[PDB]
């Protein structure tokens, strides 16, 4: 006698997906949607390479450090990478003044351009050809940060300085400069004649007066003396207003925003691999069409959501067997 | 199974249904073979990948995480970033885990109910022109052809027939 | 439909019935009438009802928006306020969104079960004394009254009848 | 009640039925006597354990609270912190809350499910050879002992057997 | 022969709703949840109307601004609407310490009443009349703010000041002053005599001492000269002391803070409509039963809950055809 | 004639439970998950006891206030636990430099043991033992912050300092130390001979260099001076120089982080029960198998997770009558 049946569908699958009130269920069909694989490159990002700064720090490249010659002409980059701890930050000892908030600065910035604003042949009233320490050697001879010049006296007098800069340029200028904190007066008088000296620097929106600080303090890299580095952004039309008597390490070099736009700081110890991505992660790239991933929260570009499971399947097919 | 169809009266399923999830197995006087459902195997397909893409559709808009440098005396804010950020971080890994489950769920009940759905538009059309034999067959009392197998398939089962 | 019943077996609903959501509709020598199955359809408002005011009272408290200040050198923690309150703002209205189309489900299934429910409440009232005709309806086998129809109605069906 | 069974057609549950949470009441020529169907059970109950350690484990990563302290002139991110430990707060709240309810729902439609599939494991076991009296017992037409009883508990049920 | 049929439920509407498996399906009812429409005006807040500042700011109110004279005495309001880019701010170019702590003070109060705690005419030594400039024009002469007072020197002579005030009130007072930096030396000793200044500021948790910045700055409304404000919150029997032999801008009308509670300060370009609400959002003000809206995040007032949806309806009927 | 049934488990409980659609749902079996009982004390956390400061705060402890002497000398602690307002702080008016920013370094530290860095009998050319005030009385006598030492001028003179101290140990140190504000220049020029003094410091990364502000204030404790208290933490082998020739506050004790590790600060107006737990809130502690409880926010220990809820109960039990 003829017969029909009702069934369903089994097959070789061995999927395994997870439930409310049963784990490990074996189905006929499933799908993952967890990214749980890198490159373990840094690569480029949509085209445009980043950059790098190998043992550099922001400080450290911005400044002029001599070590950090590689960086002295930067072209347009996608993200920054900065290592944990980079070797090369300030050569001579002291501090950088809102340091984490121009870092932030910089992930709204894709490309500045040097431009020398303050020539070094310029002072002729002052030495701006001695401002070495041995605390910044480049090739083995005592250097000095390369953007800023450390002014000091000449023919044993250090006449007060009116120095003055008209941003003509369209653009926003980042404008660098700094003080030496001295360790005793003797050093403050040989090295700018005048005891009781100061730097005020004006703009539209700036009104400071700073005074060195001459205190005793411990070596690092083998000087008691201190530099501390203020900056600011010039506003195109606006200019900004240096007087000074002494202590006064100028500007020479400032940077062109030129490009501003959605960037990135990374942190990472990882070098530039020869290659190119849509979404790129402090330890690898990503290409997939997976919706998640669970490589690193810190994520930038075209990528998935990043999310802390070690495993994630989603079940399409039926119960198995 | 919650419905008792998939694993449960219906005891197991059929490595030779291989044109799609649901159908019938016939054994007439003109051979014996394995036959789709179509359009209830595509509603439930459509209902499964309608509900994965909805699944991602709403997690489109999740948390992002950018970096946050702070000095050696902003260690409380900083405190504060991390742990936000990692809250976040707890809160949308949790919300995309219990998804998934729930709807891992959802979806072998749905199949299920689909199952169970079928068995009851053949029973529903076979009357007494057919008996369970329980484990999710009908068996004929008269001779049914291909045709009859057919119209039972897509549905226009002509029932006036005799029984005995 | 989950259970075959809404859309499925039962292809349609009625127009004419306007008196609730569920009921019946009956056609003997008394005339030909619909009528709404009271409590069940209450019971089921009940559940919708208290449903709503369920997820409303789930979210009253939300997350608020109060706004901040923050200088030209404060642009870190401005950052962070703006990540963070925008964080919050994307999860309550995903968790809005998903509890809605949830509970959506959950609600159609719900008048699905409850059609499911009402049809076997009466099936198992009239055994043998009437035929499946398939569609969802029960013909008599033999004549019953306006009375007969109420007590399948109100649950009080006496069964002690012939049927040939 | 989803499937009409729990508080539905069977309009009850055995306080004389203490050995599980599911099984038969039998009156045979041998006695009269509740017993527990095993394996149902078992599967019911870890589906619930499993579920109630699930939500336990699914909420394991939730949200700390550490406590910060903030000047006369740091009124804004106090505020902050406030704000969105207190918002955090709000959503595990959330969570936990409507996940409880969620599968509270489940639960109750999970057991009502394995009601209704145990009455129609025995249903599909005693085609002809019984009766369904409506309220969830079936009636034998012959004489059964506590072999036959015990075969169909199992699963067992020899089914050749006359009827009248 | 007589028959009985199961059904459900049919009727004549449109509304859609959406599942997780199905879209836009078609049900016989159907209830919005999501409020998507507002009146496009600022309106009185459950009875009491709002202050707002129509181009100014709260340093431009709260100084005495000239060109805000409209608002020299405001009465009791519910929230405060600053526009966007409010025109009149500081009309004397410099700055406000902690102004945005301040506007997160205002958010717990709801009325200052003016007092005049130095009078003008107390300053027998100084000249207290002749502190304005240009770059605060009133009507077209010279103005300046006139909730402080420009002191400067009298008879080529600027003596030290030594002005108290004790808190005799029983309410909290929003004191405020300021300090004058010149832009050269010439100019320091033009207005107030004596080369070295500084303003002393003493309470019982308050211990400041300001010294002017003299520094070379760019024109902000025609002078290259700066005023920076500072506040405080006396309380109620403590006292504020001053002690200053120049650059001294003076109060002279103090707030008191003599009704608290939770306000709010509004971002809003929108102008006052003649309206009265429970709930106000800063682009319209909501009248609704509905449990949520997608308006603004920033509300105020009893309201409904934020989402970001474009659409929310809860399925309250069954399937149609 | 025989027959079978089919049924249920009922039974004799009152245990009710919440559904979606359904509310006091009774079953017959339930499962409580939150915990909502506490013992209403301060116990020890696994063992070792938690440091309990009465009536004093974190600053009058460490700067050591005579009122303060119950902890002159404090073992290892588990949790620290300050009362929301400390009657015993700056006995004698002024202000700690970023105190919050020190607090929040405790919640990392379970163990600092004090050490003599300066013994108060070194101070051969100037007056040690004559720093007090009645601002600070220990038993009816004027006194003063123990942890540190307030020099004053010898025979009308006082000579500039130049004190410093490397630390030798393998610990960090908190070194603490202040400079005195006084009200007027004759009280100036009557502790410390020198109208115009400083205190300079370094280390190295430390470079500062303080200077008093003179000004006149109200009275708290009855004194119109003021202390200002500054911290750091000194590496190992790294060392503090001072350079001071007035209104020095120096340090004499300082502390060794001898056991750093996840600790905590309560605030509790609570005392000190003699008892243990593995869980503790400000208001009591939790001795419960519970995943959930409703206590407290601000947990310490091995604790279950705090939720707002009044009433979690999950339904394990099936649907009863
Ligand atoms: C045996 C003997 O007497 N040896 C001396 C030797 O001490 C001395 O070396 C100088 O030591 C001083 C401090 O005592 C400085 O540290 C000098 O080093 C530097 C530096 O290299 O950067 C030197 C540098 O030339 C200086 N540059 C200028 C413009 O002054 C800086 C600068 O002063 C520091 O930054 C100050 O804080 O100091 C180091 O030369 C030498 C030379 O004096 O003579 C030996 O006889
Ligand atoms: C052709 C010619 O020589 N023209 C001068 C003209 O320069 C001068 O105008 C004065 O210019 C000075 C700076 O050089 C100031 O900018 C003066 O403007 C103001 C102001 O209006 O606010 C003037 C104001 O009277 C001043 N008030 C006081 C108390 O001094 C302020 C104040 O000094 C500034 O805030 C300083 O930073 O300056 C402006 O008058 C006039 C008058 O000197 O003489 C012409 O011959
Ligand atoms: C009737 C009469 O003339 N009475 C005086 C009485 O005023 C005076 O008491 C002194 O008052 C001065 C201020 O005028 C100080 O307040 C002194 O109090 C303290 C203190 O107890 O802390 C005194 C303390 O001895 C001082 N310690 C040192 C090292 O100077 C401190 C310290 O100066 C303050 O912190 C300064 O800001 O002041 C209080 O003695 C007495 C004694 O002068 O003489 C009566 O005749
Ligand atoms: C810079 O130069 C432009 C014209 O070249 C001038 O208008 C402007 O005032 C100058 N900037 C300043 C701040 O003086
Ligand atoms: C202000 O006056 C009251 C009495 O009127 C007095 O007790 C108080 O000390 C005074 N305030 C100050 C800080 O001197
Ligand atoms: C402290 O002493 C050690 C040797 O004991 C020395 O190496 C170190 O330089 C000293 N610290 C400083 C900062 O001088």
């Amino acid at each position: 006698q003829d017969q029909i049946c009702i069934g369903y569908h089994a097959n070789n699958s061995t999927e395994q997906v997870d439930t409310i009130m049963e784990k490990n269920v074996t189905v006929t069909h499933a799908q993952d949607i967890l990214e749980k694989t890198h490159n373990g490159k840094l690569c480029d990002l949509d085209g445009v390479k980043p950059l790098i700064l190998r043992d550099c720090s922001v400080a450290g490249w911005l400044l002029g450090n001599p070590m950090c010659d590689e960086f002295i002409n930067v072209p347009e980059w996608s993200y920054i990478v900065e290592k944990a701890n980079p070797t090369n930050d300030l050569c001579y000892p002291g501090s950088f003044n809102d340091y984490e908030e121009l870092k932030h600065l910089l992930s709204r910035i894709n490309h500045f351009e040097k431009i020398q604003i303050i020539p070094k042949s310029s002072w002729s009233d002052h030495e701006a050809s001695s401002g070495v320490s041995s605390a910044c050697p480049y090739l083995g001879s005592p250097s000095f940060f390369r953007n800023v010049v450390w002014l000091i006296k000449k023919n044993s007098t250090y006449p007060t300085i009116k120095k003055s800069y008209n941003n003509t340029n369209q653009e926003d200028l980042l404008v660098l400069w700094g003080i030496h904190h001295p360790n005793d007066a003797a050093e403050q008088t040989r090295l700018y004649q005048n005891p009781t000296t100061y730097i005020s620097i004006g703009t539209s929106t700036l009104n400071q007066r700073l005074v060195p600080k001459i205190a005793t303090r411990s070596k690092v890299n083998g000087q008691s003396g201190r530099m501390e580095f203020f900056w600011t952004i010039l506003k195109p039309n606006d200019a900004i207003n240096f007087e000074s008597n002494g202590n006064f390490i100028a500007p020479e070099y400032a940077y062109k925003i030129v490009k501003k736009g959605d960037s990135a700081i990374m942190k990472s110890e990882l070098e530039y691999g020869n290659c190119n991505t849509k979404c790129q992660t402090p330890m690898g790239a990503i290409n997939s069409s997976m919706p998640f991933h669970n490589i690193h929260p810190l994520t930038i570009g075209e990528c998935p959501k990043y999310v802390k499971s070690n495993r994630l399947v989603l079940a399409t097919g039926l119960r198995n067997s | 199974g919650l419905f008792g169809a998939i694993a449960g009266f219906i005891e197991g399923g059929w490595q030779g249904m291989v044109d799609g999830w649901y159908g019938y197995h016939h054994s007439n006087e003109q051979g014996s073979g394995y036959a789709a459902d179509k359009e209830s195997t595509q509603k439930a397909i459509d209902g499964v990948t309608n509900k994965v893409n909805s699944i991602i559709d709403k997690m489109n808009t999740q948390f992002e995480a950018v970096g946050r440098e702070f000095n050696n005396l902003e260690r409380r804010i900083e405190n504060l970033n991390k742990k936000m950020e990692d809250g976040f971080l707890d809160v949308w890994t949790y919300n995309a885990e219990l998804l998934v489950l729930m709807e891992n769920e959802r979806t072998l009940d749905f199949h299920d109910s689909n199952v169970k759905n079928l068995y009851d538009k053949v029973r529903l059309q076979l009357r007494d022109n057919a008996k369970e034999l329980g484990n999710g067959c009908f068996e004929f009392y008269h001779k049914c052809d291909n045709e009859c197998m057919e119209s039972i398939r897509n549905g226009t089962y002509n029932y006036p027939q005799y029984s005995e």
